[PDB]
């Protein structure tokens, strides 16, 4: 295999967008399965959003080749081809040009089999009044909540962008809705089904009174990118890369965010009535494994949506069908 | 855009409430149907103006000057006639003052093929009978004689009023309706 | 002008602003108070707008029903079915089909017939709208819903709706009728 210069993430030789580019035959033929789709919303002239920031951490050279999830981005060529020369150097990614709102490109990528939709809009998220400025993300959202695959509909899993944060009240139903709660309180969010840039604008309080924590995060979110990387990409030349030696490639050996389940495996005598304390415990002597929260279903009983708690109480109760998010190194 | 919106802001807040709105275009019409909780058997219906503006035009090109016809159907007009007017307009103004209307045919249409019993509207009631709701249930225009009136049969009328139509519901047994003055259909049929 | 006929070549207008019906002919004694359904052009149906449609707004309220029967007739049998196939993205599906569903080609349509001629003619000939009505139904299943008349008897091509006249109506030789038919 082959990586960037620095050797944080997998990496191809330069090649023109046609290579990538898929028609809906093409894209069902393949075997499209544990992927990723990102939903995208542009015109031609409109401001670049910088896919390179989405795709490069699911391209950590700490994944195997063989776990990295395949990407197809659905949406307009004309604003791919601008793109393109900051895409073009990640393995297993595809293009299916058109719209994300018609139903047939939707099926061709079997967007019910993805392990994420990914929502986004690049148009200029200032047109006409705030209730327009999301409608997109949220028929996007409503229509893929709407088909069905019995040849499952709200089961897909989706994240949404939002322009205007008020317009989470539209991403669902049964939520009880109200103008004037925080977005972060909203269910949208602590679903992670919503996100939004105004619950990011403390960092610049946090970069202020931690630096260092501020580095934390991003090792974390762009998957390991270095002051190096952006320097190499700094000076213009795009995303340098090929085969490295055995003395950058101990990088790989990293931490990662994962997600583990209690319904099986080892763990599983916790999800059967143990507490969160004991979990914890147990999982970072016999693994290495660092707890940092859970991924709970909201309801106990009929639907599939869950929210998170971070970092519970050690007397926490556990249930089999709890997911815990943990830090790991393998 | 914004009438979708708000569509969708609506369901939001209850989704069993009926919407019925009005789009400029044909293709718009697909995303509301795709909203998750839309439903026509409810009743949630999208009147889009370019879909009957066009469908009204291309009837005109089957049977010209249907538009006409089929457009005054369906606004609320009364018949007013002025010393001014030409006998062509009085015809015509005549005409406009008919509309769409609905109503249960009385117990006496029962076991009627539907011409005999459009016939009897017709030549008897003064009224023009279109069309019946078959019991789901599925809407029959000028059906032939192979169908019968059910009890409690759905009827779609033309009238210059919805208390004119009033009569086929209150139509008679024949033993109190042979004498045909119209006005005189009335509730006390037994 | 086709001698190598002018007027009597049939049009309908779609119109943006119902005020400009009056500038469509010569004649028609135009006022620019009267509604769009009053003026000339629109009763010989030689003119449309949006405006005489926006009551489906409260049509499709009071009965849902009616609506359907309306969009039964004016989109020539479109269904939700046909709705949801198109608003699946992947455009108007088809082929060869089953006796089954083209059972459906069995349905009633709008047409429009002359009483100049045929069996229909000897109510043209001085007869009553009336008898026409009782007449076509019994033997051809035919229901007549209205009349389209010339507007001027004697020279000009127009003609006028006339929505269910009364039974006593006196028909003329030249009149056509719009029906309700099965074949
Ligand atoms: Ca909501
Ligand atoms: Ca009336
Ligand atoms: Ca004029």
């Amino acid at each position: 295999r082959k990586f960037d210069s620095t050797g944080m993430f997998h990496w191809c030789p330069d090649r023109p967008l046609n290579d990538c580019l898929q028609d809906r035959s093409q894209a069902s033929a393949s075997g499209l399965r544990n992927h990723v789709v990102v939903c995208l919303f542009a015109d031609a002239a409109s401001p670049l959003i910088g896919l390179r920031n989405l795709v490069m951490p699911l391209r950590a050279s700490n994944f195997h080749y063989h776990e990295l999830k395949p990407t197809i981005i659905v949406g307009n060529l004309d604003y791919l081809h601008r793109e393109w020369k900051t895409l073009q150097n990640f393995p297993k990614l595809s293009i299916l040009p058109g719209s994300p709102l018609n139903r047939a490109n939707l099926r061709a990528v079997n967007i019910n089999l993805c392990d994420m939709c990914v929502i986004v809009s690049a148009k200029d998220r200032n047109m006409e009044d705030p209730n327009l400025v999301d409608k997109e993300a949220i028929l996007c959202s409503l229509n893929i909540k709407a088909m069905t695959f019995d040849d499952a509909g709200a089961n897909v899993p989706l994240i949404t962008e939002l322009a205007n944060d008020s317009n989470v009240q539209f991403l669902d139903q049964d939520d009880d809705d109200d103008p004037d709660t925080e977005l972060y309180m909203t269910q949208p969010f602590a679903c992670g089904t919503a996100f939004a840039v105004s619950v990011l604008d403390s960092l610049m309080s946090t970069s202020y009174f931690n630096d260092n924590a501020l580095t934390l995060i991003r090792t974390l979110i762009t998957g390991g990118a270095t002051p190096e990387l952006e320097q190499i990409l700094a000076e213009g030349a795009g995303m340098r890369g090929g085969y490295c030696s055995p003395a950058v490639l101990a990088n790989r050996d990293r931490c990662r965010v994962a997600q583990i389940s209690l319904f099986d495996g080892p763990l599983a005598q916790f999800g059967q009535g143990g507490h969160y304390g004991e979990l914890f415990v147990y999982a970072l002597r016999h693994f290495g494994i660092l707890c940092i929260g859970l991924y709970r279903f909201r309801d106990t009983n009929p639907s599939s949506k869950r929210y998170v708690i971070t970092n519970p109480p050690e007397d926490f109760p556990l249930l089999p069908t709890d997911q815990v998010y943990v830090l790991t190194y393998k | 855009a914004a009438n979708i919106m708000r569509v969708i802001s609506i369901k939001n807040y209850h989704s069993d409430i009926k919407v019925i709105v009005q789009l400029l275009q044909y293709h718009n019409k697909a995303y509301l149907l795709n909203i998750p909780s839309w439903d026509w058997k409810r009743g949630d219906d999208a009147v889009c103006v370019a879909e009957l503006k066009l469908g009204f035009i291309a009837q005109s090109c089957l049977a010209p000057g249907f538009s006409t016809l089929m457009a005054n159907l369906f606004t609320m007009r009364s018949y007013k006639p002025t010393p001014e007017m030409s006998q062509w307009q009085t015809d015509y103004m005549r005409g406009t003052g008919m509309e769409m209307y609905t109503e249960y045919l009385s117990s006496a249409f029962n076991a009627l093929t539907f011409p005999e019993a459009a016939e009897l509207c017709f030549s008897k009631l003064k009224l023009l009978l279109l069309a019946i709701e078959v019991r789901e249930s599925t809407l029959a225009i000028n059906p032939g004689p192979k169908v019968k009136i059910e009890n409690a049969t759905q009827g779609f009328f033309i009238a210059e009023s919805a208390e004119e139509v009033k009569r086929a519901f209150y139509y008679c047994k024949n033993c109190h309706a042979n004498v045909s003055d119209v006005r005189q259909i009335k509730k006390c049929k037994c």
